[PDB]
């Protein structure tokens, strides 16, 4: 028959290969598709949906509903942080298990811009101005409003539009960051502060919660598919 | 609009029922799909369908529940919550097959001095976890289907130890959405948030969703409504506040196939 | 050549 | 019946579209390899499922 | 017309703002996610974007052969008192956890399936005999068909069931399967029962498992060594790899956050606390 | 438009000279090399040149599969007290010296990579038992993914990691890899650190290795024998060959003149005198 | 299926082969190239750059900076050589480790013309005329100006143009020479002489150094790729 | 001599007729694979073998 | 000869496969078909013929 | 999609361009063999990196 | 013949 | 068809 010569790779099984193979059920009458609502074409569509952040993973709030609530109060102005967070979307404990964090844990490399939205769940009679910050990597992580102020920030005024969005812009040296903690591809620091203070009247609750959400911007992508550490099977 | 129209002020009318709201936060249409009747190209049972229109597709108000600082959350299943609701229920039980869409209107008002935020989630195929650590998939039909009364979420998994007479019921832990997944990601499901400083209600329009064009409504729930306190209720300085949550649901574009004698389920 | 169908 | 399609060429040699060829050997579609010529859609049904279209520069609530 | 491998949008240059337009302020109560890009809240330069979402397409995410089961068979000495072990496997993606978790990001799915079989064998006893090369039969028994009771009974004739005859040492066996569901899509979740408990009927008769639809969903794979009993015993394992090709998925779901406990959504006491300690103001 | 395999320039006939043009005299201080051909300093005939630089093109110089590592695995008796050895290799071209030296003629590079795997096995003990044919699993574990701790734990399921299942005795395994760098080119040298020591922060926290960028640059190859424990032990080796195909290189460097000492440019005392004795006036 | 017949060569692995193989990472989003300065297309480009020759590999100058310096002095005229060198670019100890010598040690055969440039590093007040020679193989290697003079040579006059280039023209019997010492493909002899003498005035240094450089001409090529002896790995 | 025919495509990728190609290598028809391009007929010779054609709305016996 | 590379599935025997194979009896003079009455094209034709039901499967 | 290119024929038989044919079987460029159809460049950026262009017959320094 | 894309 | 070179 035709003279052939077997190359290396012959008879191997690459789990990522893409070949034709014989069908075990020939002429099978396939059931047709119907138009089910909610079709997804790409995993990044899911990363673009806002998901709630477990901001308070303290020993008594973690793995309870409390982990989602960041408590604020009408106390006098301070320049100390409400919350501090490393921009490590797949590895930081607060971001790693959000829908974005989860999809990122099936990939080795991420790139693009992120956006954080905060929701004020206090009473209508409560007012306040907060400062939401993003400091790119390389300096001392901000522990006081004065340093946070010097980087990318939004001053949120609380009022009828309940929520505020800060966009963390893609600012990296490398074209893609890793989905693990690594100093060479570190993303930087998110922190929130009181710009003035929360002010309530009398007969009003002096403490309230804010909720935080993260999602990806349209310029966000991921690559090099991999297995997650967020599920396993001992035995 | 220039002569007064707003995103917060809605009027909904179905059949002989009308809902007004002066403090809404728009409306959600699940997966961008409005309910529709079954098309001939996707049809499967060949018999002429029963379509009750205004007699079934109208607003049914279920029993009012109460929100407190102890409240961990509430859940309902559709069509199950509407099974005893007027001619929708009769049509459901007289036919082998049925399909329906829904308008869900969750109602919760308070005052400019209260705080709290309710997550209102509509989950397609909301399978919940049972109370056992020795056996799996064992929640009885009776416990799985509470009717209008609904069920609640718990903050703690507490396993049924009675092996000789098992309780055979769900044990839905709230931060795990009662199904083993984290609540913070439940926002990929169609939802609205009743944040008391912003809105008195949530309105979700739900299409029929299934892997089949039509199915047994008695054997199978298509949607689950999950309401959880994302931010706990708070008022002035009262240590024990309360505000009502009223759930009103309307079937939409419901059709039924396979008419015979009425199904009388063992619900106790 | 190619007999198409 | 040979199908000819374009490669998205990443790292180029120090060496104009590059193509690859495909022929299906079997009558059943199930037997076929994955094309990978897939389409993208806009996330709106998940990200913006609201009835009244939102304008991002305007107040979300009015 | 947007291809998966198309480049994502370019960043446009954006300057200072003093306006009544408020992109940063929104209301998540509506159910919507705020569609903001960096030029809405910060000054930006012009970037010509080259990145693509090609590898996160549904095909690409699932285009890998995953292990769904390990079947054990053997071929003993004729003289042994134990029966020659042939394997029976109820077909599913739920016996292992990894592919199950990826498919469960979605409520429903349609796909053609590629099955690849890796077969390895070894000697069991500190014996010194030999075995000649083994041929294996992998028979699919669809629900209704006679399940084998003995390694050598009439059912292995396969006049109508699909069978693969695999020769040890050759390239791993592979077949494709069409979309075989009796529904328009595979249900990854079924909030229901297969029976209705009727008042008139006894409790026992109306009972069924929560979440379970067709008792025998898709049948079984039965595997045996076709070779006759050899004085030296050889044990063999068949690892099955599943790849969903030509896949479509509907209705997204949050991923499994706690360990799987059985075929349903059930969780076991003690496996419910996945998140680590980290303080609110600690980077 | 000049191809690598084009012939080099013809020698032109050149006659005697008595001129003010001075090709032989120059000044290397400028940084330039004097572009002289023989007809500038001697009388030449006409030669029609046929030679080509085809084989010294960057592709041609690197178009060879080079050994970058030897991985050892085994499959012992079930009864042994030592664990079955599976191999873990941190992927690099720097564990062997030859290809490393050729790539280090340049500062930066882009290439697609062809990996070829040669697998050999042998018996360890003066025993007389046997082993049936072994199948090997070569799994790529990218940084972030669970690294295997046992030859048979859940990670070997590979639902998303790329795996090769190699059968002993068949043609050597081979795969291609795209340009996978998070930079626009692979850096053969990195004059820097991955961390900044900050005054405010403790010495220990700011410290990192000189020349090292991403701690886990590209992940690991994990290899195992899929066959179960056999009474007679077999040891196997996997030799990995790397070929840079579709390669581009930037910024030339002098070759390594003294022996390599570790992953960086460091040299060890005693290996620093490569040149031999030869006298100034001795041919 | 199609009748085939396996030829010899089937299943072998030739390390120099050129075949297609399956990709382990399908649809991976590749980072694009940027325009890095300094791209090289062919190894012979590097051989055309001037590199400094370690002329003095004497037992005390070798492997020190001194090996690069050829010392001259204002001594009376002699016809004896300043330096002597065999044209063996890959194997002679003085040429073998220069960039040209190094690239040649990755190949079995070389061909083409070479050029030697010498740099006078003495004071401006120092003058002199030197003779740079090339004798093709076959006779007595030149040990006196009188024989060197009879072959290919340049008489360099020291002045404002600091450096002088002698081109060693391709004169061989064979089409390609070997990159090892071999009498059949021997290249010949380079030697330098004083034509007059170095002359300085008073208050001026009487001794100075010259530096030497080698590079390839545009007609130079190499073939048959091979492993070098200039790097190794015991254990 | 290549034969090119259509596949009935059931489950489609998120990716227009799809074809497959066939070449016969042997001179004897027996050696050929099964085409599966088969025809259907109406059951009448078994279901209605009566001499006088039946009209289903009319009385079978008259 | 032509560079080939064996894929998975090589040398297996799928009982439902559809391939060409060499003929053991070349140039055999085949007997032609005649027009036999009662040809069937599809098994569902048979399912469309009325068959009698064993309604009373009582023990006697 | 077959690519046809010329061989540089060195030793000829006692036997007009000779060609060879190439077909890419895979969608990813990485999977492709090396073309070897490479380009040469002039060494100037390394050999003559000076700002003022040099004329070899003129004094390098003036 | 050849269906191009 | 055939891309020539
Ligand atoms: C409800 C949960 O499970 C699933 O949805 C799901 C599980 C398994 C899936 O595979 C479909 C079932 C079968 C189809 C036929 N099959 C075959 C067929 C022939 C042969 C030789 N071997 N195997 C093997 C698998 C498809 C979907
Ligand atoms: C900084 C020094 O090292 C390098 O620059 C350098 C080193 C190694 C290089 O290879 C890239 C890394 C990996 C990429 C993926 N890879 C794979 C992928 C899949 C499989 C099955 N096996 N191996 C193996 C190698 C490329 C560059
Ligand atoms: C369209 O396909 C016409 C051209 C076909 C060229 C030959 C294809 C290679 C041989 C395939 C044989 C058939 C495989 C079942
Ligand atoms: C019609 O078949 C003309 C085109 C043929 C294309 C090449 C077919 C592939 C090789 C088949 C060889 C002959 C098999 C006996
Ligand atoms: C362009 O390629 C059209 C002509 C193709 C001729 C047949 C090619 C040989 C078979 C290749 C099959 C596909 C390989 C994935």
């Amino acid at each position: 028959g035709l003279p052939v010569m077997n190359t290396p790779g012959s008879n191997q099984y690459l789990t990522a290969d893409n070949f034709q193979s014989p069908c075990a059920l020939p002429e099978f009458d396939v059931t047709p598709p119907i138009d089910i609502p909610g079709e997804v074409k790409n995993m990044m569509e899911l990363a673009e949906i806002d998901t709630m952040i477990p901001f308070d993973l303290s020993a008594t709030k973690k793995n309870t509903m409390e982990m989602y609530r960041v408590r604020l109060s009408d106390k006098p102005h301070t320049d100390d942080p409400i919350l501090c967070l490393s921009l490590s979307p797949a590895s930081d404990p607060r971001l790693s298990h959000t829908m974005l964090g989860e999809i990122l844990n099936y990939y080795t490399h991420w790139a693009g811009s992120l956006k954080f939205t905060f929701l004020f769940c206090g009473s209508m009679m409560a007012t306040g101005k907060l400062l939401v910050s993003y400091a790119p990597p390389g300096a001392d992580p901000p522990k006081k409003r004065k340093e946070a102020m010097l980087g990318t920030h939004v001053i949120w005024d609380i009022g009828l539009q309940s929520s505020c969005t800060m966009v963390v812009p893609w600012i990296s040296n490398t074209t893609y960051r890793q989905t693990i903690d690594d100093s060479f591809t570190e993303g930087g620091y998110i922190s929130v502060f009181y710009q003035t203070r929360i002010v309530v009247p009398l007969s009003t609750p002096r403490e309230m919660d804010i909720l935080g959400f993260v999602s990806a911007c349209n310029d966000f992508s991921v690559r090099l598919l991999r297995d997650t550490t967020h599920i396993e099977q001992k035995a | 609009e220039a002569c007064g129209y707003s995103d917060r002020v809605l009027q909904l009318t179905l059949g002989n029922s009308t809902i007004t709201t002066q403090e809404a936060a728009n409306s959600v249409v699940a997966y961008g799909r409005w309910p529709e009747y079954l098309r001939d190209s996707e049809a499967n049972p060949v018999d002429q369908p029963t379509e009750p229109d205004v007699a079934a597709c109208r607003f049914y108000t279920l029993d009012t529940v109460s929100w407190t600082k102890e409240s961990r959350g509430w859940w309902w299943k559709l069509p199950d919550a509407l099974r005893d609701m007027g001619l929708f229920g009769q049509n459901m039980y007289y036919h082998y097959l049925g399909r329906s869409g829904y308008t869900v209107h969750v109602q919760c008002n308070a005052s400019k001095f209260h705080q709290g935020a309710l997550g209102v989630f509509a989950v397609p195929e909301m399978c919940l976890a049972g109370d056992s650590n020795t056996t799996t998939m064992h929640t009885s039909y009776q416990n799985a289907n509470p009717g209008e009364k609904g069920g609640t979420f718990t903050g703690t998994f507490t396993p049924d130890n009675n092996q000789t007479s098992p309780a055979r019921r769900f044990c839905p832990v709230d931060y795990l959405l009662g199904n083993g997944t984290l609540l913070g990601n439940a926002f990929v499901f169609p939802h609205q948030i009743i944040n008391l400083r912003t809105n008195n209600c949530a309105t979700l329009v739900l299409p029929y969703v299934n892997s089949l064009s039509i199915d047994s409504m008695v054997k199978h729930n298509n949607w689950g409504i999950a309401i959880l306190p994302l931010a706990p209720l708070n008022f002035a300085s009262e240590s024990s506040p309360e505000i009502p949550i009223t759930l009103t649901i309307a079937p939409m574009c419901c059709e039924f196939n396979g008419l015979r004698n009425i199904t009388l389920p063992r619900l106790q | 050549g190619s007999s198409s169908t | 019946g040979a199908q000819v399609s374009s490669q998205k060429v990443g790292a180029h040699e120090n060496s104009s579209t590059i193509n690859y060829t495909t022929i299906n050997y079997y009558r059943d579609s199930a037997s076929n390899a994955a094309s990978k010529q897939d389409f993208s859609q806009d996330p709106s049904k998940f990200t913006e499922p609201i009835k009244d279209v939102l304008i991002k520069t305007a107040p979300m609530l009015n | 017309a947007a291809t998966s491998r198309d480049a994502l949008p370019n960043t446009e240059a954006s300057g200072p703002t003093h306006s009544k337009e408020i992109p940063a302020l929104t209301a998540v109560e509506t159910g919507a996610t705020n569609p903001l890009v960096p030029s809405d809240t910060v000054q930006t330069r012009h970037v010509v974007q080259h990145r693509s979402r090609s590898e996160s397409s549904i095909e690409s995410f699932f285009a890998r052969g995953a292990c769904v089961t390990i079947m054990t068979v053997d071929n003993p000495a004729s003289t042994t008192n134990k029966d020659k072990l042939f394997a029976v496997w109820k077909i599913t993606y739920k016996d292992t956890v990894q592919l199950r978790r990826k498919l469960e990001f979605f409520t429903y799915s349609r796909f053609d399936m590629e099955l690849t079989f890796v077969v390895t064998a070894n000697f069991t006893e500190t014996n010194n005999g030999h075995a000649l090369n083994q041929v294996y039969q992998i028979m699919y028994v669809p629900p209704g068909a006679p399940v084998p009771e003995k390694w050598d009974d009439y059912t292995w004739q396969t006049s109508s069931n699909p069978s693969i005859f695999y020769t040890y040492g050759t390239a791993p066996a592979r077949i494709s399967v069409p979309y075989v569901g009796i529904s328009n899509a595979y249900s990854h979740f079924y909030d229901g029962f297969s029976k209705v408990p009727l008042k008139d009927q006894s409790a026992a008769l109306g009972d069924s498992l929560y979440g379970a639809a067709s008792l025998n969903d898709f049948g079984i794979l039965a595997v045996r060594v076709v070779n006759d009993h050899n004085p030296t015993k050889v044990t063999s394992k068949i690892r099955v790899y599943l790849k969903p090709k030509h896949i479509r998925v509907w209705c997204p779901r949050p991923p499994r956050a706690v360990a799987y406990y059985g075929p349903g959504v059930d969780y076991k006491d003690g496996t419910l606390t996945p998140l680590s300690t980290k303080d609110l103001t600690t980077y």
